[PDB]
């Protein structure tokens, strides 16, 4: 069966590890929710 | 059972394992679909029964309609914060990208944490849930960038 459990608050913190870059994308939508690159 | 708003764990029994993640808030466990596929929950004694979902949007919600409606700004840092399987909820801080559509730009985030932080909430600097992490494409090689999805109150 699935169940649910707390994990914490939703907060911003302040010592947050940063990484990750930003890439713009051309992306489409299907009807199943799937993305795709265009 | 637990009315608590915060961040939440979704769970699996055969062992146990976490699928993914989701988000309480007023009375309502916001998940998304390919996660639970609309699968009851149990929240200790009790159970959230769905309420909407949509394949689509990839979203589902409990025991109530669609509750967050914040969303990102186009410019600010966002932070996800990631409840990864056997760890604890982390905040992780980065600057979105776009998935750019035929219907208008989303935001973007280049993070790839385990498919059971499937569901985890992506905050803004008020610490307003903008989305949903776990939906998303592939670049390269091994390169994933969910989008970052929400749903409409």
């Amino acid at each position: 069966d699935m169940y649910i459990e707390r994990a914490g608050d939703i907060t911003w913190e302040k010592d947050a590890e940063v990484t990750g870059n930003s890439p713009r994308l051309d992306v489409a939508l299907d009807e199943s929710g799937d993305f795709s690159l265009v | 059972g637990e009315t608590t708003d915060g961040v939440y764990r979704v769970m699996t029994r055969r062992g146990s394992t976490q699928v993914g993640v989701g988000v309480m808030q007023e009375g309502v466990f916001h998940t998304m679909w390919h996660v639970t596929k609309g699968a009851a929950l149990r929240s200790g004694e009790g159970r959230l029964d769905p309420y909407w979902g949509d394949v689509k949007q990839d979203l589902v919600s409990y025991c109530g309609p669609w509750k967050l409606d914040a969303a990102w700004d186009g410019l600010s840092e966002v932070q996800l914060l990631a409840v990864p399987p056997g760890e604890r909820a982390k905040n992780i801080q980065t600057l979105p990208g776009i998935f750019k559509t035929k219907d208008g730009d989303i935001g973007a985030v280049a993070l790839d944490y385990p498919a059971g932080t499937s569901g985890s909430p992506i905050l803004d600097k008020s610490g307003r849930v903008i989305g949903l992490y776990g939906n998303g494409v592939v670049i390269k090689n091994g390169s994933y960038v969910s989008a970052i999805t929400q749903g409409k109150r």
